[PDB]
């Protein structure tokens, strides 16, 4: 008989990783079944090393956490639903750049919004405002204007939707006094009221980003993992 | 299950600022319908197209 | 918890906002606001975060690193911290309404030099 | 088994080789068992030796089968 | 993934091993072979032969393929599914070699099993309903409790998610530690066929707190093979927790 | 669609026309999206043409399906006025009137709306009360008289109702001792039996158990209402007699079917509280049946509303 | 008739067995999938066995709980009298309102209620006036 | 508002004929015609059936059934009309009402049927076009011919 | 035993 | 654990 | 491809009562058979390849014993025999005996027989191999100029068909069914032409219907609902062409055949949301389901109206 298999499994549940790369690498091996049952005892890291799928390569990567092996085999499949993926994973491993990129190519725009605004990063979060103005979603347009603080941008929007009261209280209220007086003449002296300003209002500005998150997450060099070192070299 | 939870990014519709006889554009109802028929439409819900 | 984040950032109750990312089961998006708005709050975050993260995945929760135990890994926190002190004491309160003219935006203010 | 048992020996490594009408299987501790060869005749293990089978015919005949 | 489905049919020393890939439509079922020569030898003639076992009907038979050596193909074949039975696939490889004497012309096949869980589908009824098709209904399968559960509650949810059976007992009146549940469940599958089930469980006090759960579950039926089927699979099922 | 569904209950009239396809399955979906449709304004004009469809019915002795349809528009008109407790007034009358009715599936939805009207509208008991006792003779189901008997039981709160109560129930069991009068039959000293003696000699027991109740529930009520020892005993010792006559034909050979153990425990019961007339058991006959009746109907509504809730959710 | 007859016999019989709940069980389940006459039949018995054994009062006060639920009018009568009686926890009405039946001569009782009905007088009507069957 | 598919079938559910108008895969259309027995409702006053993707319009012919398969937004004005129309085609054809009869003339009544609806779209055809398009009596034939 | 035949009884 | 059962229950409705 | 994956347009479930005919008894009388003989074993080849049996020692044998023959029903056999019977290698390319084959069908569009030619236009609505369409386009495109109606309706069918698939051989065919359209003076021949600029070139159909639509009212029931058809898709595709085509979709509520009717009050409900409009169209299927006789389309117009009460 041929022991192979079921001295490869024992080997596994035994926790002999030695025997276990030895099997790998010198042992015929026939078949995805091997694969398979390394990745169902929850040893993806190594099933990852023998799986040339990119759909399969990709699944076990995100299960592994390797975030830059899903990251090519996402780029080879580019399908919404790995992006998407990718980018929840990247995100838990404080991958930034990575939750960035997936966002981008998801179209998830608020999504891509909010992390900017918590990254610090205000001037791709200017860009991402006109990107809104560009799709004409104002919801998406107002609140990244919120997020800026861009009291001038709120103004706007408020007179493009016909929000007249609103548009010239956010106008007066802010000292914007010739976008105020534009808008007041709008109104009909006759019919509509101006609305009365609040002098004690306060501005409510966004906090000023302290320490902007340029680059990832640091990770710990964790010792790469018995397989991990050992099949790279 | 219409329900859907409101996310922060969800656009926020102003009902002022839209024309009254906006009808939501409908997807055409008799391709859907030819697609359907001959078997090529993929089920939107369970057969994820990327699975 | 969308209209409740957005109503306590603009008052500038950053710790409200964070305790309602926490809250919500958001502690990624808690950590970066506490890194870009509340620094000291972090290595409390990241904790959570940590704890949370374990129960998934423990070799990613393993690699965060805590700026409590890893300073070098966080370039100019230690500065953040005197800087998140000097905003608290300095913009302690709201600005009249009818100033919103004079006020730098704060895509132009760079809070550290300040 | 659907099929009648026949006869068994353990081999060296713990491992239960068995015998159906109709096949030869193994069978570990853990419950995993499986098919190693088709039997053209119902034959009687005896003894498992590394790749070596020993086992009886109807006949009487010691056989060895690999 | 596909991978989940890939079911082994023979062994590494088999000269032949093959694979196959099950997927169960609503209707039919698709069996997809994967037929690998180990053999230095041409395999002339090599089949596929299928034979069912319950309401399973082979649709076409698998066509001979020449293997070269070391050579693979894939084989497809068709099952059709006529009623809620539970069903067995059987089959043996079948090849010719030329000119080699080899006693070897047959390998035979693992089983393929079909759940009857991918026809079964939860449904509601009133309890005077429930009453009167439980009088009517010809076929009974009496299946005794024999499992490692300790709770009551713990085993009736096991039973329920095993049989994709709705429980027709209201909650409060299951509600409570008394060491006694009785519940009605019910069914219908997907050919309209109705299967009734009365779980009746206790826990033996005088074995102590840790003792298994016992009683008997009662499943009627119009049909001999839907009750047949439903307890064989209750009874597989309480085995598995039973590891 | 919220937005269509407003234009459609100004058509609902125009829907109603639909009616007249004799085709059940059509009406039956025209009435549901009718009911689905009913608002204030339209449900008045709603109720009338109801009203008339179902005096059809009666006329219309020739559709196989007619009894199915007055089923159908019955449960409409229960349905209508639940959720209009205005147009309760007008339907219960005409309702009613189907408790004599030969579909025994019709009596009964008109028995269980019947019930629910009488507990949640008490400005309703009174007409309820008065209609049941005009019908109550004309009843031949035997389950439609066990419901009806049990509505007077639980519901008759005046002393000339409960007397009228008790005289129908004489009436309907004809001469007393039961025993003797068909053994005086028999030596001469469908034979037009009143209803409740012939559901007795059938070997239905079954009512006699709830007639026990029923007798039970307004006698206990009667002593509460009436200052007078000399009637009070009267009536309790009457109520009596009613049962122990029942006990003893049901224990005779006269009877198809024997009485079942279990009637005779319930009966004897019964029995057994009016010898006593404990204070304990006139609150369980009298505010306790009552209670559960609406915690039964406030939990039914409540699950009604935790599954249209979790669809919802 | 006889599901009604062996239910009778086992409220009277089963709870002097050396152990009386294991015929609860089967009663209980009575309940659930029988016809009206076999569930009061059924609450009958399941008050018999929580009269006689103490040690089932609190199991059968729960079990007629869920009877007084029981959509039919005299299942939960009895339902609804038992449980108020057990829940008084009184020797003396459980032996006269549960266990014990009527002492006196039917005949008797009739001939005599017949006598009293005809001439009805201030006293009320004594069943210690009847003769003993 | 596409007819898929007309097919002649026996009671017992057996296609004789089919004959599709778009194209269809030999599985599809072969499903569809083997689910239409089982979908049958007896008993009902209408000759219609319903499934998620297509629609069923059918009509009784003794021991047989003319039937339609239609997308579900298909007019059933103009469908009815046209199983109609498809209806008096097979008498014309067959004599008796029969699957052997059915079977003989099975071309005949497949050219009959593509007069009738073109790419899924119904033809203004009568029976007597029909009946003129499919004996192709050409004059200028006749006359080239001499 | 009896309580065996009330189980499927129909009298 | 199959058993055809034979009360009058399941001969009446049998019958009907 | 499997026979099961490939596009069928006709099935025959004929049972094979008799013997199944030998493949050389079906060669024999298909080359010395009369042609009764050749007819019957012609309709036998077509039901085995039908039912899945692969016959391609017979090919070359109908091609030379078959194809040359004038018969009318040999003719019509010989096309659906061409629908069926496979046409490229296992490897996708064309049969070489193929080419022999095209120059029959050159020849039957040119035929004398306008019901041939028909037919034969007809049936290359159905080829799916462009290098046998190329050689036919000067046969095709001469017929759209035939004295007789048949032919002219299906050479417009044609022509759509080979432009969808193969857009390459007659990248100018929108225009020429323009032109087509403009002159034609046959109902079924205007359909057909309309139709295709539907599907092909929606501004050249807009532009024709612009010059036509006062008119709209009086054409046949068939080039109404292939207008109502045009208004929907166009409608949908560009809502701000609604306001122009409301008052013709309001007349067409009055005609007088029931089915452009009922497609005329489901195109009005897309067109305007306006509770006048939903009335009228509501109005038209209440109309419709008094009027109409058959509960199909009594049960069908309900349906309609509950689907207008989602809203």
């Amino acid at each position: 008989i041929d022991p192979t298999e079921f001295k490869f499994k024992l080997a596994l549940i035994n926790r002999k990783y030695d025997e276990v790369l030895h099997m790998v690498r010198n042992a015929k091996l026939v078949g995805q079944s091997i694969i398979a049952y390394l990745q169902k005892k929850g040893y993806p890291e190594v099933a990852l090393h023998f799986v040339k799928d990119e759909k399969t390569r990709f699944s076990l990567a995100l299960e592994c956490g390797n975030i830059e092996i899903a990251l090519e085999a996402a780029k080879a499949l580019d399908d919404k639903n790995c992006w998407e993926k990718l980018g929840e994973v990247a995100l838990l491993q404080g991958n930034h750049q990575i939750v960035e990129m997936c966002y981008q190519r998801t179209k998830n725009f608020d999504k891509l919004s909010f992390l900017y605004l918590i990254t610090g990063n205000l001037e791709k979060l200017r860009k991402m405002m006109k990107i809104a103005e560009i799709r004409k979603d104002m919801s998406g347009h107002y609140q990244n204007a919120l997020y800026l603080g861009d009291v001038s941008e709120r103004v706007r929007i408020l007179k493009n939707c016909g929000q007249k009261s609103l548009a010239y209280l956010s106008a007066a209220t802010h000292g914007l006094d010739e976008e105020a007086e534009s808008l007041k003449e709008t109104f009909d002296p006759e019919k509509e009221t101006i609305p009365d300003i609040d002098p004690n209002a306060k501005l409510l500005q966004p906090p000023a980003p302290i320490m902007p998150l340029d680059t990832n997450w640091p990770l710990l060099t964790v010792s790469k993992g018995f397989f991990e070192g050992s099949i790279a070299s | 299950k219409r329900n859907v939870t409101v996310q922060p990014d969800d656009p926020i519709s102003f009902m002022q600022l839209t024309a009254k006889n906006e009808m939501n554009c409908k997807e055409d109802q008799f391709q859907l319908s030819l697609l359907a028929a001959m078997g090529n439409t993929q089920r939107k819900e369970a057969a994820d197209p990327l699975a | 918890n969308n209209v409740a984040f957005m109503s306590y950032f603009l008052q500038g109750k950053l710790d409200a906002c964070l305790e309602l990312l926490i809250r919500t089961g958001r502690l990624p998006e808690a950590a970066f606001l506490a890194r870009t708005y509340l620094p000291s709050q972090v290595s409390r975050v990241v904790k959570l975060w940590r704890e949370n993260l374990s129960k998934v995945n423990q070799k990613a929760a393993e690699s965060l690193a805590d700026p409590t135990e890893y300073e070098n890994l966080f370039p100019g926190l230690k500065e953040a911290f005197v800087v998140e002190e000097w905003v608290k004491e300095t913009h302690a309160d709201l600005w009249p309404a009818k100033q919103y003219p004079l006020v730098t935006p704060n895509e132009e203010r760079n809070v550290m030099e300040e | 088994e659907n099929i009648r048992v026949k006869s068994g020996a353990w081999d060296e490594s713990g491992v239960f080789i068995y015998t159906t009408s109709n096949h030869i299987k193994y069978a570990v501790t853990t419950g995993d068992h499986g098919i190693i060869r088709t039997l053209d005749l119902p034959i009687y293990v005896t003894r498992v030796k590394g790749n070596n089978v020993y086992c009886l015919d109807r006949e009487c005949r010691p056989r060895v089968l690999t | 993934s596909k991978l989940n489905k890939v079911t082994q049919l023979t062994g590494f020393s088999d000269p032949v091993y093959a694979e196959a890939y099950v997927h169960v439509n609503q209707y039919d079922i698709v069996l997809d072979v994967l037929v690998v020569n180990q053999t230095s030898d041409t395999l002339q003639n090599c089949t596929l032969e299928l034979a069912t076992l319950g309401d399973l009907k082979l649709v076409e038979k698998p066509s001979p393929l020449t293997l070269a050596p070391h050579d693979f193909a894939n084989i497809k074949a068709n099952v059709k599914v006529a009623s809620t039975e539970n069903g067995i696939i059987f089959g043996n490889i079948v090849y010719d070699v030329s000119g080699a004497a080899s006693d070897r012309n047959c390998v035979v096949l693992s089983d393929i099993h079909i759940d009857i869980m991918d026809y079964i589908q939860p449904a509601t009824c009133t309890d005077a309903e429930f009453r009167q098709m439980w009088a009517e209904f010809e076929w009974e399968n009496k299946v005794t409790v024999n499992t490692n559960m300790t709770d009551l509650n713990d085993y009736l949810q096991h039973i329920l998610k095993s049989t994709n059976m709705k429980c027709l007992t209201p909650e409060k009146a299951l509600s409570g530690y008394c060491g006694f549940m009785a519940a009605n469940l019910y069914a219908r599958s997907i050919f309209g066929e109705d299967a009734l089930a009365n779980v009746s469980i206790e826990k033996p006090v005088h074995q102590g707190p840790d003792a298994a759960v016992t009683g008997h579950i009662r499943i009627r039926a119009k049909s001999q093979g839907m009750a047949l089927s439903l307890g064989d699979k209750i009874n597989l099922s309480q085995k598995k927790t039973s590891l | 669609h919220p937005a269509h569904e407003r234009v459609l209950q100004d058509l609902v009239m125009d829907i109603l026309r639909v009616l007249s396809t004799p085709d059940l399955e059509v009406r039956k979906k025209t009435l549901q999206l009718a009911l689905d449709l009913v608002s204030s304004r339209n449900v008045e004009e709603l109720v009338i043409v109801l009203k008339k469809e179902v005096i059809k019915t009666n006329n219309v002795s020739e559709h196989e399906d007619t009894d199915k349809y007055r089923q159908l528009l019955v449960r409409t008109l229960h349905s209508c006025s639940v959720r209009f407790p205005d147009m309760a007034a007008n339907v219960i009358p005409v309702l009613m009137e189907f408790l004599s009715d030969s579909n025994e599936a019709a009596a009964a939805d008109v028995l269980e709306f019947v019930r629910e009207a009488i507990q949640r509208f008490d400005n309703l008991r009174m007409l309820i009360v008065e209609k049941m006792l005009e019908v109550f003779h004309a009843i031949k189901s035997v389950k439609i008289y066990r419901g009806a008997l049990w509505i007077l039981g639980e519901y008759c709160s005046t002393k000339e109702d409960i007397q009228s109560v008790m005289t129908e129930v004489r009436r309907s069991l004809g001469e007393i001792p039961i025993v003797e009068s068909e053994i005086k039959k028999e030596a001469g000293e469908e034979e037009d039996r009143p209803p409740l003696r012939g559901f007795l000699l059938d070997g239905d027991f079954f009512v006699a158990a709830s007639l026990a109740t029923t007798l039970t529930k307004i006698a206990l009520r009667y002593v509460a209402l009436v200052q007078e020892k000399k009637k009070q005993n009267s009536f309790v010792a009457e109520a009596m007699l009613l049962m122990a006559t029942i006990l003893h034909l049901g224990k005779s050979s006269l009877p198809k079917k024997p009485i079942t153990d279990d009637d005779v425990d319930r009966i004897s019961l019964c029995l057994k509280v009016l010898s006593e007339c404990s204070p304990l058991m006139n609150d369980i006959f009298n505010k306790e049946c009552r209670q559960s009746l609406s915690q039964m109907l406030s939990a039914k509504l409540e699950e009604e509303k935790l599954s249209q809730k979790k669809e919802s959710e | 008739v006889l599901a009604t007859r062996i239910l009778h016999l086992l409220g009277q019989e089963g709870p002097k067995t050396n152990n009386p709940s294991k015929y609860i069980r089967f009663i209980y389940n009575r309940v659930v999938l029988e016809h009206e006459e076999v569930r009061a039949g059924a609450v009958s018995a399941l008050a018999k066995f929580g009269a006689q054994n103490e040690e089932m009062l609190p199991s059968i006060l729960v079990l007629l709980k869920r009877c007084v639920m029981d959509d039919d009018n005299e299942v939960r009568d009895r339902a609804t009298f038992y449980l108020n009686v057990l829940e008084q926890k009184q020797k003396a009405l459980n032996a006269g309102y549960i266990l014990n039946g009527l002492t006196v001569s039917i005949p008797g009782l009739e001939k005599a209620l017949q006598q009293y009905t005809l001439e009805p007088s201030e006293k009320p009507f004594d069943l210690k006036s009847v003769p003993l069957a | 508002m596409v007819l898929l598919a007309a097919a002649v079938c026996t009671k017992a559910g057996k296609a004789i004929v089919s004959r599709q108008f778009v194209e269809m895969t030999r599985t599809r259309i072969e499903g569809l015609l083997a689910a239409f027995p089982k979908l049958m409702n007896t008993g009902k006053q209408h000759t219609f059936v319903e499934t998620e993707s297509v629609r069923y319009v059918y009509q009784p012919m003794e021991k047989l059934y003319m039937v339609l398969i239609t997308t579900k937004n298909s007019n059933i004005l103009e469908d009815l009309e046209t199983l109609r129309l498809f209806s008096r085609v097979i008498p014309e054809y067959c004599r008796a009402l029969e699957e052997n009869e059915i079977s003989e003339h099975c071309f005949d009544l497949i050219f009959a049927f593509d007069e009738i609806v073109a790419l899924g779209y119904r033809e203004n055809v009568n029976l007597a076009q029909i009946r003129t398009f499919t004996e192709m009596d050409s004059h200028e034939e006749k006359v080239f011919r001499a | 035993h009896l309580c065996e035949f009330i189980e499927d009884c129909e009298f | 654990g199959l058993v055809q059962r034979r009360t009058e229950a399941s001969r009446n409705a049998a019958d009907k | 491809m499997t026979a099961a994956e490939n596009v069928c347009y006709t099935l025959i479930n004929v049972p094979m009562d008799s013997e199944p005919p030998s493949e050389i008894s079906l060669k024999n009388d298909l080359e010395k058979g009369d042609v009764k003989s050749k007819t019957e074993a012609l309709k036998k080849v077509i039901i085995m390849i039908l039912n899945g049996e692969k016959l391609p020692g017979l090919l070359m044998t109908i091609i030379r014993f078959v194809l040359p023959l004038q018969d009318h029903t040999i003719k019509k056999l010989l096309l659906v025999f061409w629908e069926i019977v496979p046409k490229t290698t296992p490897d996708g390319r064309l049969l070489h005996e193929m080419i022999l084959v095209c120059d029959a069908y050159r020849k039957d569009l040119q035929h004398p027989n306008e019901f041939i030619r028909g037919s034969t236009l007809r049936f290359l609505c159905k080829l799916k191999e462009a290098e046998l369409l190329e050689p036919l386009m000067p046969a095709i495109r001469a017929c759209l100029e035939h004295r007789h109606s048949y032919v002219r309706r299906n050479a417009v069918l044609a022509i759509y068909t080979i432009y969808r698939n193969f857009e390459h051989l007659i990248p100018d065919a929108p225009e020429l069914i323009h032109d087509f359209l403009v002159n034609e003076k046959d109902a079924s021949c205007k359909r057909n032409a309309f139709m295709m600029l539907i599907h092909a070139d929606q501004d050249r159909a807009l532009d024709y219907l612009s010059t036509c639509i006062d008119q709209v009212q009086t054409f046949g029931d068939i080039l109404q609902l292939v207008i109502v058809e045009l208004i929907y898709k166009v409608c949908h595709a560009n809502p701000s062409e609604r306001a122009r085509f409301i008052r013709c979709i309001y007349n067409l509520l009055q005609s007088s055949s029931p089915a452009v009717k009922y497609e005329a009050a489901g195109t009005l409900v897309t067109l305007s949301s306006a509770p006048t409009a939903i009335k009228a169209a509501a109005q038209c299927y209440i109309d419709l389901i008094i009027k109409e006789s058959d509960n199909n389309v009594k049960l069908i117009v309900l349906d309609r109206l509950v689907e207008l009460k989602e809203h």
